[PDB]
């Protein structure tokens, strides 16, 4: 909720949205953002938990030109539904298809507007049985999200036009083995219990690892071993 | 004199955020161990800034 | 004053013992493991309140 844990790295940040998403209830979620005059699309600050496959279709099919979410984001601040009605006109017809195989059937977009020109746009998808229960669970912390998407918006527009050298890190058998058993959800204790440990034995390899990743919290820090093949 | 390491008001937000999570008592949490975390990672942090004196 | 110095003895002391947790497949369990970790949290929490007392 309000632990706005606003990191300096680009790998940190985008696994903070992460974990706030599914916090919240959405499966993926997307962040992107684009320099004041700019309109290339392909060559942006784009983050997020999307399936890697559908963003490389994505931007190879030059998806941002048919897309209306992103038409939506240049004309309005006012959020837009993945309703059927979005979809007008054929070629729209064909990408809402595919993009369902990609699994963003229900969900919503943030139109982003930076005080220093920035554009872009905050997607976050839901899994529901329906669109009825999707729009109602939506509607349900369409609130809190708005606020979301203002503080990801200043928050990472610091962050998202910068080339920062990241140092490669490097876990023991024994970090690398609790970090993905925090990962999953699992809690310190149950940890201890897996691996045969004391919990302070699991809190105290925690730290070593939030020191060695420059975070600040192990949730954050287990998401961030998979996005670069660390771990599972 | 004032040095150039800003992590101080670091570990400040750290340890008040520590000590506004404190004061939800009776509540019956993943709250608790973020504020733990921030607090041993930011104490930390300064730690290794702190040995680095060079008499 | 004398609490960074608490904080930097803590911060080596768990800088010592995380050399000692990847010298020896653990084995180094005893007290140590808490009292490192009890120790940071002592340092940080009374260091933490006085930075606060600064508005
Ligand atoms: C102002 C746009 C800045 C550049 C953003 C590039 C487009 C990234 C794709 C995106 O915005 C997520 C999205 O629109 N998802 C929609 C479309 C595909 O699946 C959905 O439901």
């Amino acid at each position: 909720f309000l632990e706005l844990e606003r990191s300096s790295g680009k790998l940190e940040w985008s696994a903070i949205l992460q974990k706030m998403a599914s916090d919240l209830g959405f499966s993926k979620i997307l962040f992107g953002l684009l320099p004041k005059d700019s309109q290339d699309y392909e060559n942006a600050f784009i983050v997020g938990n999307y399936p890697a496959a559908w963003r490389e279709h994505y931007d190879r099919a030059g998806y941002a030109r048919v897309d209306p979410t992103v038409s939506h984001c240049t004309q309005s601040v006012l959020p837009i539904f993945w309703e059927p009605s979005i979809y007008q006109t054929r070629k729209q017809h064909e990408f809402f298809e595919e993009a369902s195989a990609a699994g963003l059937v229900y969900g919503l977009t943030m139109p982003l507007h930076g005080a220093r020109g920035e554009l872009g746009a905050l997607s976050l998808s839901v899994e529901a049985e329906n669109r009825a229960e999707a729009n109602r669970f939506m509607e349900s912390v369409l609130p809190t999200l708005w606020m979301l998407k203002d503080y990801a918006l200043q928050s990472g527009a610091g962050l998202a036009f910068e080339h920062p050298v990241s140092k490669p890190v490097v876990l023991t058998s024994r970090e690398k083995e609790v970090l993905q058993w925090c990962a999953i959800g699992k809690t310190s204790w149950e940890i201890s219990v897996i691996c045969n440990c004391s919990e302070a034995n699991v809190n105290f390899h925690m730290g070593n690892i939030r020191r060695k990743f420059g975070v600040t919290s192990r949730r954050v820090a287990a998401i961030m071993a998979v996005n670069l093949g660390l771990i599972t | 004199n004032t040095d150039l390491k800003p992590l101080l008001d670091n570990l400040r937000n750290a340890t008040e955020f520590w000590n506004l999570v404190k004061e939800a008592s009776a509540t019956d949490n993943r709250s608790y161990r973020d504020a733990l975390d921030w607090l041993e990672s930011a104490a930390l942090a300064l730690g290794d800034a702190l040995i680095a004196q060079r008499k």
